[PDB]
C-alpha cells in the first residue's frame, strides 16, 4: 500500500506561479519503471494529463502545456514538484500526483501500464480577487397553511472566498430534506450557494431553525434563523 | 492527438441488470495501451482494468474489458448500488495521454414530480442593494429539468444561474436551484416574479407566480 | 578483481553511434556471473570457447557497451554486413572474444517512445574495425551544400529508435555487451581463478 | 533531382543485360540506391539495393543472376543481369530510398521512368489483320459495330488507327494479351451508325515497329 | 515473411466523397508504413510516410493514420486528378524483407449502364490460313465487372478463351471488353451454332448473341 500527499499554495493570482509538491511514501523514484505524474481536473470536466516523471530523470509533459510546466524530482526525500508559470483565471481545477508503473512477467511483454492510486487532491484556484467573509440571507416560506403539509426553508449564503464554506443545521440535529447546492461563479469573481431543508408545513410555529456557516479563509461563523412571514 | 470517445454519455439503470460502456479512438493503437478507471462522487480516480483486458488487483471480477482495433468497451453486471460512478477510459499510445470525456452510471427509477418552491429576498438583501430570488425543484427524476424566470410575464435570460445538486442517497432523486439577481431598480420597477419548470416527470410545463407589493 | 557487474548492471547503456567502451586489466577474470545473468537472449563466442576463456590468461579485456534493436542483434558479428556493421559499429573478421546481448525491453522501452537511443544511418565511407564516429554534420545526398541547413537532401545523419513496450521482438530494445580479449607478447595479467 | 533509365529491351532466355540509371542533383554514391521491378499489369516487387558504404542485398529470386554497382565518374547506376527468364519481363525502376525533406526511412522518395525488359524467344516478326465486318442488321438501333483484329504479332508497341486516324466516334482499343505461343493479340473497333455502311469507305491502319510492317486494309460488310 | 494485404482492391467513387483504403500486415509493423500513388503509365509518387508523415509538395487532403496491424490512407476532397492507383509499403523486416502491398484502384463513380454486345465470326480471308479467330465485343458496360461465356452450340466452351478490357473512358465513363476463342479447321467445321453469353447488372436478363455458320 502507497499513499500520496499533495501540498502546496492552493490559492494562486493570475500570471503567478504554483509550486505542487507530492511526497509519496510506500514505493521509491528509483526502481524500474515507477514514474510520478500530475494530473488535474477541472470542476465538472474530465480528466487531463499534465505531466510525468520517470526513475531515470526523464520526463514527459503536454505538449500544449510544456512551456510553462516544469516537474522535478528529490529522490532523498521522496518528493515531485511541479511548477506552473504564467496562470489564467481557467485553471482551477484538482491536481492529484499519481503513481505509474507497467507489468511484465518473465519476457518483457507488458500486459499494459496504468496510474497506481492517485493522490487525493489539492484544490488550486486562481483569482485576482480578495478574501471576503460571508453573508447569509434567510430564504423564508411563503404564507401557506397546509399545502399538503410540505414546506421548505434554508439560507443563501454569498460573497465568499474561497472554498468551501461549512453548513450545518441545527448544530447538525437535523438532516432530513437538507440539500446543499454545490457553489456557483458568478460572473464577478464571487462566490455563492444555498442551503435549503424541507419541513412539515405544521412544523412552521412549533420549531426553529437555525444555519450555521463556517468559512476557515476568512474564519468567519456566521448563525442565522429562519421563520415563516405572512403578507 | 487522440481523440476518445465515450457512449453512452449517460446511463442509467437500477442495480441487478447488466451495465456496458464503449469506448472508441480517433486512430488505432495496441490495445494493452488503454484502461478504464473508476471515480466516485466526491472521490479521486482508481485504475479498474489496464491493458484493456486485465482487471487491477482487488477489482471484484464482475467488472471486464474488452476490445480491438479503435473500440473497446468495459461490462459491469452485478453493478450493486456502491458500484455507481464515473467511468473513464485512457490511452497510453501516443503522447500525450489522454482520458475520456466520462459516462455517469445513475440509479433507474420511477419518474418523480418535482416540488418548485419559492423563496423571495429578505429584508437584509432589500437593504444590501442588490436583489435575488431562488425558485427550487426538490425530488424529481430525471435530472433533465427546464427552468424559466419571468419578471411581470417577460422572458428572462443571462441575468439568472443555475445549481443542481447531484442525485440524493436514499430517494435517488435531484434537486435544482435557480437564483435570479437584480439590481435594487430593476427589483423594484416590475411586480410579478415567477418561475416555470418543465419536466418529464409533470404532465406539462407548471408556472408559478408571486408579487412583491401583495407580500 | 574488477568484476563485469558495472558495466552490465548498468543504469543506462549507450548508443550504437556512441558505444561505450571499458578496458580491464590486472584482475581475476570470473566468468560465472556471466552464466547467472539475464535469460541471454544470444550468447555467442568466436575463437574462445565458453568454458575456456575461464581458463587461459589474457593481456587486455575490452568491453563495448550499446543498445540495438532485435533484428540487428544478428549484425554483431565478423563479416556481417548492414546499416549497424557499416556505419555504427564494425567487428573485425579476425575477431577473437565474444559477444553477449539480451532482451531489456523493461528497461529501455517507456510509453510514447523512448528517444533516447540514436544510430546513425548515413555516411560516405564504411567503419573500420573498432571505429567510433560520434560526429553529428549534415549529410549531403547531393550536389546542393548544405552549409548547416537541414533541407531537402541535406539531413541530419542519426535517427533515434522508437523502443516501445508494445513493439515486436524484432523492434524491441537489446543490450549488447562485445568482450575483445588481447594477449599480446606483453605478459599477461587477466586471467581466472 | 532526376534519374533517367535506360538500357531495356528484349533478350532471350538465358542471356545477359545491362540497366543503367544516369542521376542528376543527387549523388549515387551518397545515397541508398534501389531497383524495384513491376511486372505487366501486376504489383510492385523490390529487387535490389545498394547502401552508400558499398554494401549490396539482393532479393531471393535474383540471388547469383544480378549484380548492382555504382559509377563515381559519370555519377550512375548499373544493373547487370545474367540468365534471365521470362519472370524477368518487367518494367524496372532505379529509385532513391531514405530520402525526402521529412527523410523516411525506408521510402523511395524519388523513382526514375523505368525500363521495359522482356525476356522471350518469339523471333521477332510482323503482324497479321483480320477484318472483322458490322453484322447483317438493318439498324439495330442505328449502332453498328466494326473493327480490325490484329494477331500473331511480336514484340510490343504497335498502333493501329482508322481512316488514317480522321475517325474517333467510338474507336476503342484494347491491350495485347499474351497467347501461348509468345506472340500477341488484340482488336481495334469502331462503333458506326447504321446508314454509314454503304457509301463511306473504311479501312484500318496497322503499325509494327520491328518488323517496320505498315498494312492498310479494307472493312466491308457482307450479307448472309 | 511480412505480407500487406490492401482492402478493397477496387473502389468507385465521385468527385468530393471521402475515401478510405486499409493496409494491414501479417503482423505488427510498427509505423514503418507508406503509401505511394501511381498513375498508369508513371512511376511511383511517394505520399504518406511513417503511417502518419504527410511528405513535402503533396495536398493535405492525403492523410494517414494507424499503427501496429492496422493502417488507413483518407482522402478528404477528391480531386479528379486523383483517380489513380495506391500501394502500401512496409520496411520493418530486416535482411530482404522489403515488400509492396497489391494496390488499391481508385475510379471515377456513375450511373450503371447497359452494354451492346456483338459477335464477330472469322473472315474467309483468315479462314485460307487454317486459323479461326471468333470474337464477342462488349461496348460501354458499366460498372465494370461482367460475365462472358462462349456456347458454341449449347457447350460451356472453356480454357480457350482469351479477354480484355478498355481502361475507363474519358468521355462516356464505360467499359469495352472483348473476349476470343482460337480454333483449328476441325473445330470450326464440327459445330453449327456459335453464340456468346453475357451477364450483367444493367442488363435485365442475360443476353444471348447468336449465329449460324451456314446461314451465315
Ligand atoms: C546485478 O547483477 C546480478 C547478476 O550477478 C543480478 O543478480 C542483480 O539483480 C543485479 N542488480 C542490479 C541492481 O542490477
Amino acid at each position: 500500500q502507497i499513499t500520496l500527499k499533495e501540498s502546496g499554495p492552493t490559492l494562486v493570482k493570475p500570471t503567478q506561479t504554483l509550486t505542487l509538491t507530492c511526497t509519496f511514501s510506500g514505493f521509491s523514484l528509483s526502481t524500474s519503471g515507477v514514474g510520478v505524474a500530475w494530473i488535474r481536473q477541472p470542476p465538472g470536466k474530465a480528466l487531463e494529463w499534465l505531466a510525468l516523471i520517470y526513475w531515470d530523470n526523464d520526463k514527459r509533459s503536454s505538449p500544449s502545456l510544456n512551456n510553462r510546466l516544469t516537474i522535478t524530482k528529490d529522490t532523498s526525500k521522496n518528493q515531485v514538484v511541479l511548477t506552473m508559470t504564467n496562470m489564467d483565471p481557467e485553471d482551477t481545477a484538482t491536481y492529484y500526483c499519481a503513481h505509474f508503473f507497467s507489468h511484465y512477467d518473465s519476457s518483457n511483454y507488458y500486459y499494459g501500464s496504468w496510474f497506481d492510486p492517485w493522490g487525493q487532491g489539492t484544490l488550486v484556484t486562481v483569482s485576482s480577487a480578495s478574501t471576503k467573509g460571508p453573508s447569509v440571507f434567510p430564504l423564508a416560506p411563503s404564507s401557506k397553511s397546509t399545502s399538503g403539509g410540505t414546506a421548505a426553508l434554508g439560507c443563501l449564503v454569498k460573497d465568499y472566498f474561497p472554498e468551501p464554506v461549512t453548513v450545518s443545521w441545527n448544530s447538525g440535529a437535523l438532516t432530513s430534506g437538507v440539500h446543499t447546492f454545490p457553489a456557483v461563479l458568478q460572473s464577478s469573481g464571487l462566490y455563492s450557494l444555498s442551503s435549503v431543508v424541507t419541513v412539515p408545513s405544521s412544523s412552521l410555529g412549533t420549531q426553529t431553525y437555525i444555519c450555521n456557516v463556517n468559512h476557515k479563509p476568512s474564519n468567519t461563523k456566521v448563525d442565522k434563523r429562519v421563520e415563516p412571514k405572512s403578507c | 492527438e487522440i481523440v476518445l470517445t465515450q457512449s453512452p454519455g449517460t446511463l442509467s439503470l437500477s442495480p441487478g441488470e447488466r451495465a456496458t460502456l464503449s469506448c472508441r479512438a480517433s486512430q488505432s493503437f495496441d490495445s494493452r495501451y488503454l484502461g478504464w478507471y473508476q471515480q466516485k462522487s466526491g472521490q479521486a480516480p482508481r485504475l479498474l482494468i489496464y491493458g484493456a483486458s486485465s482487471r487491477a488487483t482487488g477489482i471484484p471480477d464482475r467488472f471486464s474489458g474488452s476490445g480491438s482495433g479503435t473500440d473497446f468497451t468495459l461490462t459491469i453486471s452485478r453493478l450493486e448500488p456502491e458500484d455507481f460512478a464515473v467511468y473513464y477510459c485512457q490511452q497510453f499510445g501516443d503522447s500525450p495521454f489522454t482520458f475520456g470525456q466520462g459516462t455517469k452510471l445513475e440509479i433507474k427509477r420511477t419518474v418523480a414530480a418535482p416540488s418548485v418552491f419559492i423563496f423571495p429576498p429578505s429584508d437584509e438583501q432589500l437593504k444590501s442593494g442588490t436583489a435575488s430570488v431562488v425558485c427550487l425543484l426538490n425530488n424529481f427524476y430525471p435530472r433533465e429539468a427546464k427552468v424559466q424566470w419571468k419578471v411581470d410575464n417577460a422572458l428572462q435570460s443571462g441575468n439568472s444561474q443555475e445549481s443542481v445538486t447531484e442525485q440524493d442517497s436514499k430517494d435517488s432523486t435531484y434537486s435544482l436551484s435557480s437564483t435570479l439577481t437584480l439590481s435594487k431598480a430593476d427589483y423594484e420597477k416590475h411586480k410579478v416574479y415567477a418561475c416555470e419548470v418543465t419536466h418529464q416527470g409533470l404532465s406539462s410545463p407548471v408556472t408559478k407566480s408571486f408579487n412583491r407589493g401583495e407580500c | 578483481l574488477c568484476p563485469f557487474d558495472e558495466v552490465f548492471n548498468a543504469t543506462r547503456f549507450a548508443s550504437v553511434y556512441a558505444w561505450n567502451r571499458k578496458r580491464i586489466s590486472n584482475c581475476v577474470a570470473d566468468y560465472s556471473v556471466l552464466y547467472n545473468f539475464a535469460p541471454f537472449f544470444a550468447f555467442k563466442c568466436y575463437g574462445v570457447s565458453p568454458t575456456k576463456l575461464n581458463d587461459l590468461c589474457f593481456t587486455n579485456v575490452y568491453a563495448d557497451s550499446f543498445v540495438i534493436r532485435g533484428n540487428e542483434v544478428s549484425q554483431i558479428a565478423p563479416g556481417q554486413t548492414g546499416n549497424i556493421a557499416d556505419y555504427n559499429y564494425k567487428l573485425p573478421d579476425d575477431f577473437t572474444g565474444c559477444v553477449i546481448a539480451w532482451n531489456s525491453n523493461k528497461l529501455d522501452s517507456k510509453v510514447g517512445g523512448n528517444y533516447n537511443y540514436l544510430y546513425r544511418l548515413f555516411r560516405k565511407s564504411n567503419l573500420k574495425p573498432f571505429e567510433r564516429d560520434i560526429s553529428t554534420e549534415i549529410y549531403q545526398a547531393g550536389n546542393k551544400p548544405c552549409n548547416g541547413v537541414a533541407g531537402f537532401n541535406c539531413y541530419f545523419p542519426l535517427r533515434s529508435y522508437g523502443f516501445r513496450p508494445t513493439y515486436g521482438v524484432g523492434h524491441q530494445p537489446y543490450r549488447v555487451v562485445v568482450l575483445s580479449f588481447e594477449l599480446l607478447h606483453a605478459p599477461a595479467t587477466v586471467c581466472g581463478p | 533531382v532526376q534519374l533517367v533509365e535506360s538500357g531495356g529491351g528484349l533478350v532471350q532466355p538465358g542471356g545477359s543485360l545491362r540497366l543503367s540509371c544516369a542521376a542528376s542533383e543527387i549523388t549515387v554514391s551518397s545515397n541508398y540506391m534501389n531497383w524495384v521491378r513491376q511486372a505487366p499489369g501486376k504489383g510492385l516487387e523490390w529487387v535490389s539495393v545498394v547502401y552508400p558504404g558499398g554494401s549490396t542485398f539482393y532479393t531471393d529470386s535474383v540471388k547469383g543472376r544480378f549484380t548492382i554497382s555504382r559509377d563515381n565518374s559519370k555519377n550512375t547506376l548499373y544493373l547487370q543481369m545474367n540468365s534471365l527468364r521470362a519472370e524477368d519481363t518487367a518494367v524496372y525502376y532505379c529509385a532513391r530510398e531514405s530520402g525526402g525533406f521529412p527523410l523516411a526511412e525506408g521510402a523511395f522518395d524519388i523513382w526514375g521512368q523505368g525500363t521495359m525488359v522482356t525476356v522471350s524467344s518469339a523471333s521477332t516478326k510482323g503482324p497479321s489483320v483480320f477484318p472483322l465486318a458490322p453484322s447483317s442488321k438493318s439498324t439495330s438501333g442505328g449502332t453498328a459495330a466494326l473493327g480490325c483484329l490484329v494477331k500473331d504479332y511480336f514484340p510490343e508497341p504497335v498502333t493501329v488507327s482508322w481512316n488514317s486516324g480522321a475517325l474517333t466516334s467510338g474507336v476503342h482499343t484494347f491491350p495485347a494479351v499474351l497467347q501461348s505461343s509468345g506472340l500477341y493479340s488484340l482488336s481495334s473497333v469502331v462503333t458506326v451508325p447504321s446508314s454509314s455502311l454503304g457509301t463511306q469507305t473504311y479501312i484500318c491502319n496497322v503499325n509494327h515497329k520491328p518488323s517496320n510492317t505498315k498494312v492498310d486494309k479494307r472493312v466491308e460488310p457482307k450479307s448472309c
